[PDB]
């Protein structure tokens, strides 16, 4: 039943609602300056993807611990699947953020 | 010579000028309200004694008190000239308005918002701009100190007082309680002003209805009568249909104060004023500077003899505004979200 | 409100076309029918009213198609002037005895605005530059919008409102213009950054 | 590639800056006092002279 | 679409009430619910609505979903291929620039380091005409992928639209010369009746529409509406959305014809959310002159 609301339902709905706003207008002109909302999203996704990848490596100098490469790769793939879906909501090229971050 | 009085031109130019003056005065009030933005001569602990002297003796211009002021005379003239000559421009604006209002009285002008919309609207805008400008001025507490300091520095530089000071000093004092002064000043304006304001009964009341009544009329619905979607949306009072309710409310509230006589003689005028008094608790003087209606109106009316019936009206209207206005406006916003959503969507389709 | 404003800006030519036809093909007929039925009015007034009719008839949809910039400031000020001439006491043409003339003319003036004043009309009826002077409330409303999923849909309204800020300025106070300008840019940037950060946070989750 | 190519179209996605400042920044204008002038509308419509 | 769905749409459009007005707020939400129950009784009681109509739509939805999701997987596959191709294809990521260095200075210097890995130039230097030609062809196949500048879902949708040429999807021309309002002669109106049915709460031990068909059902129904350009009129004229709107206003809660109103409007909101997401997605991927009207004309001319 759709009345039973999962955490993922809440996150998914909140994401789609907000992306409607971010994708609503290609740009706006405020005092002759041009602002492009999607470019704020692109930039943050690049930085966040980088941040999460290094995070999921779980590297600790002092204890000499690090993630099993297979487990890191599994998580990176899940991330990429979710990130790819953003193209459903916003006129952004996620391929090029993948390129930027992963290379 | 009534067709060479250039009312349309004079009203347009003065109305625009007044907005500019309100904007300039707004910025003086904010800067002088903020101790970090105030001119340094008003903060300085050394000059406060010289300032106290000027303020107490204002407007009379004339020592160990002006000792500190003596050496800083050129800097005072330099840094207070912007503020001083703004006050000068407020006075000149006032003189121009008073002259135009007198001319209109003499011309015995027919005023009807549903007929000569532009003439009526401009006439009312100017009176309200004038009124709100004088009230705003009265809130600039440091205005005497500023005008004085500039002039006192002027007379110990060039010998005598500034050209405009005598008349400026007088305006400051005469309008210290701006609405009291203006109520007596508008006695001769009262006939034409009440005529213009009374014409508002054809618009304001029907524009000031509830969300419930908006639903009954299916207000702004394009689809309530499907066969009329091609037919133009029109009335014989087009500019009246979108004229700001907020603007009208100020016209009514201040306007009827200015021709108070009509509030005792005319029930139509009284009931109009009260409808407006029931709808808000405060009005916008300019931007975020607000005027608290019922307190200020009571203060004025308690000091006049023949209007000690009006205090009851004000207080009854005050309670209604505090109790019911909030919720009435809340329901309007709910209705408008639905109506604007549906309207935007149909129009996009 | 922003959607309605956007319709007016995008489909301006639609509105101009409709109202140039209205002015030329209907308003001009009824105004002519009314003016010719006036028995007595001075030359100054008569020159003005015939110029209304002349202006309206000389319009065509072709001018819209060609993308011409219309100007009716003259016509509107003349109606204002005519109001003043016909409203003073002992006027040879008394507007109080010709109420239907004023009502017809006010309609016609609205029509001229639908041609040349659509940008100005949006400012008149919907400017919200006021938020510049209620910055605390503006930001608080934004936060409240973001934290409520069903309202965050509309969060783009806040950066869009920043475009209004310049409308609050006047040629007689240029001292404040740049300060208000810089405020509109700073707020727009902040709103768009915060919207992006929240989408980023939801994606991470 | 030819077979899958039949099912493709160009994706109209491009990159730009977050904020683009105008080519020319607005010049700050100095405040000059000038008197009320009732003639500035005489050339608009059917004007009347003093 | 042109077979069994068309057949049932044509059938149900006739069973559908000729005219159905959205009752004014004043009647109250309970009465509006009762009104819809009565007006849409024959759609509600239609025995094969789920077994045939919802079933066939779910299949359309699942098919269109498969295309979207397979394109996304392909894009993920291509981007990973290209990342591994990069070192042999001269493609370098942006490098960090310390103070006193230039971006162009180090990028050229890093290009020198990985020059022995640049495949085509090396073979052009040391390989045979046969080797060179194969490498040149191979390089072109490796760099030119769909993710680089091409997409498919738009083409999928554009082509499905051409399957809806039958006159009963859009119906007759509007009486008012603008749009239908009270008439039920467009698909979106039938979908609104179907939505009414699936929003009705069922027993606590009964399976729901979402348990039986999942999202595919709504993807199909919404796809038809979008491709017919009926999504704005659906948003305005939908029965359930109207009931939700009025209930929000009056806050009444009654059990009308065994349908607890509060529960009903809660479900409507859930499907409204889903529909808006789907419609928005379809519109996004589906990335001029408008019909103008005549102002009144005087008898004079
Ligand atoms: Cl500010």
């Amino acid at each position: 039943n759709r009345l039973v609301v999962t955490n993922l339902d809440k996150l998914h709905t909140a994401l789609s609602e907000l992306c409607f706003s971010i994708n609503y207008v290609p740009n706006m002109v405020v005092w002759e300056h041009t602002f492009t909302p999607r470019e704020y999203l692109t930039s943050h996704l690049e930085i966040r993807f980088t941040k999460s990848i290094v995070g999921m490596t779980m590297y600790n100098q002092a204890t000499q611990e690090i993630a099993k490469p297979s487990e890191l790769l599994t998580s990176v793939r899940a991330y990429m699947t979710v990130l790819q879906s953003i193209e459903n909501y916003v006129q952004i090229d996620i391929t090029r953020v993948f390129n930027n971050v992963l290379l | 010579q009534p067709s060479q009085q250039k009312l349309a031109e004079k009203l347009t130019i003065l109305n625009d000028r007044g907005v500019g003056m309100l904007t300039r005065l707004y910025n003086i009030k904010k800067a002088c309200g903020d101790p970090k933005a105030k001119p340094s001569y008003l903060i300085d602990k050394n000059l406060e004694s010289a300032v106290k002297f000027i303020v107490r003796k204002f407007p009379a211009v004339e020592n160990q008190q002006l000792a500190q002021l003596q050496k800083e005379k050129s800097e005072i003239l330099k840094n207070l000239a912007l503020y001083y000559f703004t006050f000068v421009d407020v006075m000149e604006f006032k003189d121009h308005v008073c002259e135009l209002l007198n001319t209109i009285d003499v011309c015995q002008v027919f005023f009807d918002i549903t007929v000569n919309f532009d003439l009526t609207k401009n006439y009312l805008d100017l009176i309200i701009t004038y009124t709100t400008l004088m009230i705003l001025l009265s809130r600039i507490e440091e205005r005497k100190a500023i005008i004085g300091l500039y002039n006192y520095a002027h007379e110990m530089t060039h010998g005598a007082s500034d050209r405009e000071y005598p008349r400026l000093g007088q305006m400051i004092v005469d309008y210290e309680n701006p609405l009291k002064k203006m109520m007596e000043e508008f006695v001769p304006h009262s006939k034409s002003l009440s005529d213009a304001l009374i014409s508002l009964q054809m618009v304001y009341p029907r524009r000031n209805l509830s969300a419930d009544q908006w639903r009954n009329a299916q207000l702004l619905s394009l689809i309530s009568a499907p066969s009329t979607m091609l037919n133009p949306a029109q009335s014989d009072t087009m500019p009246c249909e979108y004229l700001s309710l907020d603007a009208m409310e100020k016209w009514i509230i201040f306007g009827f104060i200015l021709c108070h006589g009509i509030l005792n003689t005319d029930a139509t005028a009284l009931n109009l004023w009260k409808l407006a008094l029931q709808s808000s608790s405060c009005l916008s003087l300019f931007r975020d500077e607000v005027f608290h209606i019922h307190k200020a109106a009571e203060d004025l009316f308690v000091n006049i003899r023949g209007y000690n019936k009006r205090i009851n009206d004000i207080r009854e209207c005050k309670e209604a505004a505090v109790s019911h206005a909030g919720s009435m406006h809340r329901e309007r916003r709910k209705f408008l979200r639905s109506a604007l959503k549906e309207l935007a969507t149909v129009l996009s389709d | 409100m922003e959607e309605l404003r956007a319709h007016v800006r995008k489909y301006g030519p639609v509105m101009q076309r409709y109202y140039v036809q209205y002015l030329s093909g209907f308003d001009a007929v009824v105004l002519n029918e009314l003016v010719q039925n006036l028995s007595v009015c001075p030359e100054d007034e008569s020159i003005i009213m015939s110029s209304f009719v002349n202006t309206m008839t000389s319009l065509s949809v072709k001018q819209v198609e060609d993308g011409e910039v219309f100007d009716f400031r003259g016509m509107r000020l003349d109606w204002f002037r005519l109001q003043a001439y016909t409203s003073v006491s002992k006027a040879s043409l008394g507007l109080a005895d010709h109420r239907e003339l004023g009502k017809m003319m006010n309609t016609i003036i609205f029509h001229t605005k639908m041609v040349d004043s659509l940008v100005e009309m949006l400012v008149e009826t919907s400017d919200l530059s006021i938020f510049c002077f209620y910055s605390r409330a503006f930001e608080k409303m934004f936060q409240q919008c973001l934290e409520l999923p069903s309202q965050s849909r509309y969060s783009i309204a806040f950066p869009l409102l920043c475009t209004h800020f310049m409308s609050c300025t006047h040629e007689l106070c240029p001292e404040e213009r740049h300060h208000i300008g810089d405020r509109s840019l700073s707020l727009c940037n902040m709103f768009l950054d915060e919207m992006a950060k929240q989408a980023r946070n939801l994606i991470t989750d | 590639r030819r077979e899958i190519g039949i099912l493709t179209t160009n994706k109209n996605t491009s990159r730009t800056h977050k904020i683009i400042a105008p080519a020319n920044l607005e010049r700050p204008v100095r405040y000059i006092r000038k008197p009320i002038d009732y003639t500035i509308l005489d050339d608009i419509g059917h004007g009347v002279k003093v | 679409l042109q077979g069994t769905i068309l057949q049932y749409v044509k059938t149900l459009m006739e069973v559908m009430p000729k005219i159905c007005r959205l009752p004014r707020h004043e009647y109250g939400s309970p009465g509006i619910l009762e009104f819809f129950h009565h007006q849409l009784k024959d759609i509600v009681e239609y025995a094969e609505l789920k077994t045939v109509c919802f079933q066939n739509l779910r299949e359309v939805g699942n098919a269109i979903l498969f295309c979207l999701l397979i394109e996304q997987s392909l894009s993920l596959e291509e981007v990973c291929d290209l990342l591994h191709a990069a070192p042999f294809q001269n493609i370098l990521p942006r490098v960090h620039v310390k103070e006193g260095e230039r971006l162009d200075a180090k990028m050229k210097r890093l290009e020198s380091k990985y020059a022995p890995l640049h495949l085509v130039p090396l073979i052009e230097r040391l390989g045979t005409p046969q080797q060179i030609a194969i490498a040149r062809e191979g390089d072109l196949l490796t760099k030119e992928r769909l993710c680089c500048g091409l997409s498919m879902f738009e083409v999928i949708l554009t082509r499905i639209r051409s399957f809806l040429d039958d006159p009963i999807w859009r119906g007759p021309l509007p009486s008012n010369g603008v749009m239908h309002v009270d008439e039920c002669v467009e698909f979106h109106r039938l979908w609104s009746a179907m939505q009414f049915v699936y929003c009705i709460p069922v027993g606590t031990h009964e399976f729901t529409v979402e348990q039986c068909f999942g999202d595919g059902l709504h993807w199909a129904g919404c796809m038809i509406i979008v491709l017919l350009g009926q999504q704005r009129r659906f948003a305005v004229l939908d029965f359930c959305y109207h009931l939700l709107k009025v209930q929000k206003h009056d806050g009444k809660d009654e059990i009308i014809k065994n349908v607890p109103l509060k529960k009903m409007v809660e479900r409507i909101r859930k499907f409204q959310i889903l529909n808006d997401e789907i419609i928005t997605i379809l519109d996004k991927y589906l990335k001029e002159h408008v019909r103008c009207f005549q102002p009144p004309i005087h008898q004079s001319l």
